[PDB]
């Protein structure tokens, strides 16, 4: 009846005004997320505001999230947008109808992004992109995707889409059904930070500050230590997308993760439109309600990092 | 005439000095990755009013913009970037950053006011790019429009300051590479209103030694164009359109002076386009003028 | 330093307005402004003069109280 259809209203009371109250249960992370959102969507920058809200609309409509799409179209109407643009993708100019190919790959199959897509986007012509103008759009798209995943995962109540998307039946296909991404040849901390800082400094600083808030988040009722099962869930979700760590022994994944949680993670990440209440209740039956939110936050961070690393590797291969 | 010294307080060499549109402010950039702005008081003394770190490498050039758009400055650096600064009510803030280059960016130049708010940059890889700001009320939204590609390494660019409606926009770009071969070092590109693209127009074959700076002349009344080049010597050219693709020009030569017996580094015209100033390796500034018989004499030798 | 209850009696205001009109008649215009400052400092009940204001051509809103040059609204 209140904020979330899954978390009971009494729990929320004891522990876009709905997402903000369901995510507020971990204060040290909310501040960082709001800072990044304010930078990405409100502060002046290389792209116009209306274009930014349209990008948000396009990104949120991949996973079919009504909440975000409604909020962002409401915001877009009041910043000076063209009402004609809301009839479909085919009415927008031929500079936003180029991001529509990288959209699918970043949302569904990150491992297929190559340098030819970047070259197609930056090729000389009558409607081109600059590097800053495009590095902002990439981060915006990833942010909207992860937000949609979390919103569906926690089951948030309120208070068309088929016209904003091309190839509506792409979806996700399992990885094993392509070379493996060794997580020591291209690491965020050593490689991606520097590039994203040179091309877009403030965003890089804010993302690095947001990555370190989802690491120092303790688990109250575990029963080894908190640092172990966190590593397990993080490595599992990275391995789903095609990244394998060299130092980690992958056997402990089963010995540390119940088989019920392993399905909730995959459902909420890969196909977030099919998550339901029974799934939410199957795993961790006798545990506190403020941990099934921490799991969602970890998942969101992991998806963001995987997509960003793939895109940055593509850009670096293009520029070398 | 009279020479007065200024205490710059720069920790390394100074690479550029620029005046403003109303003639009472000045900007200096150095290799200590800094930019300084100077003002002139009623007593006629220059004193600094701002200084701030601008890039992470050596800053080569700094240029002003028209006072219709505000107090705006642009810079280029060894770290392959270009920045736009504005003064708000008094410190200077950063508005944009252009990072498409793969090598060092060498020169930056603002377009004449009647085209809008445009910027042109040149690199050491041979690529010249032209940007634009479609909405003057936000100085943080630039968009790439055109991209030329020369065959050699660029060192300097210059716009045509003519304001006539019978002249199409043009830009001249020069090279500086020393090669054992003999290839043309100066090229001119022109805009085509029908095809909406910049196209090659002429090539200055005679120039073969490395170039260091070029500069068009302020038109104000004429039907042809004047160009100045700073190679090993001082050269002045003339381009006159022929009566009516790229327009056809008749290129001639009107002056050549080896009076520096050194290498010429800089050139600068005056506000009316009648006197040319040149600087060389000896350390002296020389002034050139033309009489009614079209002969170019010397007018003065200024020594530091 | 009278209380706000007595300054709202519609007999003190009549006296103040009559004095201001007398000052206007003699063409003592800077003295009247001097009095107005010292009366607005003490008595905050009365509002100052109402006049015109400039409005934006694209909104219709007021430009009274982020380029200094642009409209604060649009
Ligand atoms: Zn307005």
């Amino acid at each position: 009846r209140g904020p979330s259809a899954f978390i009971p209203v009494e729990e929320v009371l004891r522990e876009v005004d709905n997402l903000a109250v369901v995510m507020g249960l971990h204060p040290d992370y909310f501040t960082s997320f709001w800072r990044l959102h304010y930078l990405l969507l409100h502060t002046d920058g290389p792209l116009a505001s209306s274009w930014r809200h349209y990008i948000a609309i396009m990104a949120a409509a991949r996973h079919q999230c009504s909440y975000l799409v409604g909020s962002h179209m409401a915001e877009f109407l009041q910043t000076g947008g063209d009402p004609e643009w809301l009839l479909g993708l085919h009415r927008a100019p031929e500079k936003l109808r180029k991001l529509s190919e990288i959209n699918k790959l970043l949302a569904h199959r990150p491992w297929l992004i190559t340098k030819e897509h970047i070259q197609a986007l930056l090729k000389t012509g009558e409607h081109t992109w600059s590097l800053a103008e495009l590095i902002q759009a990439l981060v915006l798209l990833t942010h909207c995707h992860s937000l949609s995943s979390f919103v569906f995962g926690c089951g948030i109540l309120p208070e068309d889409m088929l016209c904003f998307v091309e190839d509506p039946t792409f979806g996700y296909e399992d990885f094993t059904r392509p070379p493996t991404f060794r997580a020591q040849d291209y690491t965020w901390e050593d490689h991606g930070y520097s590039l994203i800082q040179r091309l877009y400094p403030e965003g890089g600083q804010l993302l690095d500050e947001k990555f370190q808030a989802a690491y120092s988040l303790t688990f109250n009722t575990i029963a080894v230590d908190t640092s172990v099962l966190r590593r397990a869930i993080w490595n599992y979700i990275h391995c789903v997308f095609g990244i394998r760590y060299d130092d980690y022994d992958y056997g402990e994944v089963n010995q540390l993760l119940e088989r019920n949680l392993k399905v909730y993670i995959k459902t909420v990440a890969c196909y977030p439109e099919k998550t339901t209440r029974r799934m939410y209740n199957l795993f961790w039956r006798h545990f506190r309600h403020s941990e099934k939110v921490h799991v969602n936050l970890l998942l969101l961070e992991a998806r963001m990092q995987a997509a960003l690393l793939y895109a940055l590797r593509a850009i670096t291969r293009y520029m070398t | 005439f009279v020479a007065r010294s200024i205490a710059a307080d720069h920790k390394d060499l100074i690479h550029d000095v620029s005046f403003d549109f109303h003639g009472r402010r000045m900007a200096t950039c150095s290799s200590d990755q800094s930019v300084k702005v100077w003002d002139k008081s009623e007593s006629g003394d220059w004193h600094c009013t701002a200084s701030w770190k601008t890039h992470s490498g050596s800053v080569w050039r700094v240029t002003w913009a028209h006072p219709e758009f505000g107090q705006v400055l642009a810079s280029c650096s060894f770290d392959r970037t270009a920045a736009v600064w504005e003064e708000i009510v008094s410190h200077w803030v950063k508005r944009t950053t252009l990072v498409d280059s793969r090598t060092s960016v060498t020169d930056v130049k603002f377009a004449p006011k009647h085209m809008g708010l445009m910027l042109a940059t040149c690199s050491a890889d041979g690529i010249v790019r032209i940007y634009e700001a479609p909405d003057v009320m936000n100085l943080s939204q630039w968009s790439l429009q055109h991209e030329i590609s020369c065959k050699l390494s660029c060192s300097c660019i210059s716009w045509n300051p003519s304001s006539s409606r019978a002249h199409s926009p043009m830009i001249a770009v020069g090279s500086d590479d020393s090669s054992p071969n003999a290839m043309a070092k100066v090229q001119i590109f022109e805009y085509n209103e029908n095809t909406r693209k910049y196209a090659k127009a002429e090539t200055l074959m005679t120039v073969t030694d490395p170039v260091h700076d070029i500069a068009f002349a302020p038109n104000l009344g004429r039907s042809f164009h004047i160009l100045a080049i700073a190679t090993k010597d001082v050269r002045i050219f003339t381009l006159k359109p022929v009566r009516k693709g790229p327009t056809k020009f008749e290129i001639h030569i009107v002056a050549q002076f080896d009076n520096h017996n050194s290498q010429v580094w800089r050139v600068s015209w005056n506000i009316t386009g009648t006197v040319l100033a040149s600087s060389g390796d000896d350390g002296c500034v020389r002034l050139w003028k033309a009489n009614y018989m079209d002969n170019w004499k010397c007018t003065g030798i200024l020594k530091g | 330093g009278s209380p706000l209850d007595v300054l709202k009696d519609e007999r003190v205001q009549y006296w103040i307005e009559n004095y201001r009109n007398l000052l206007d008649a003699w063409r003592f215009w800077h003295k009247r402004a001097e009095f107005d400052i010292h009366r607005s400092k003490l008595d905050p009940s009365s509002k100052p003069l109402a006049q015109v204001f400039v409005s934006c051509n694209f909104c219709g809103k007021s430009i009274s109280y982020s380029k200094v040059t642009s409209c604060p609204g649009c």
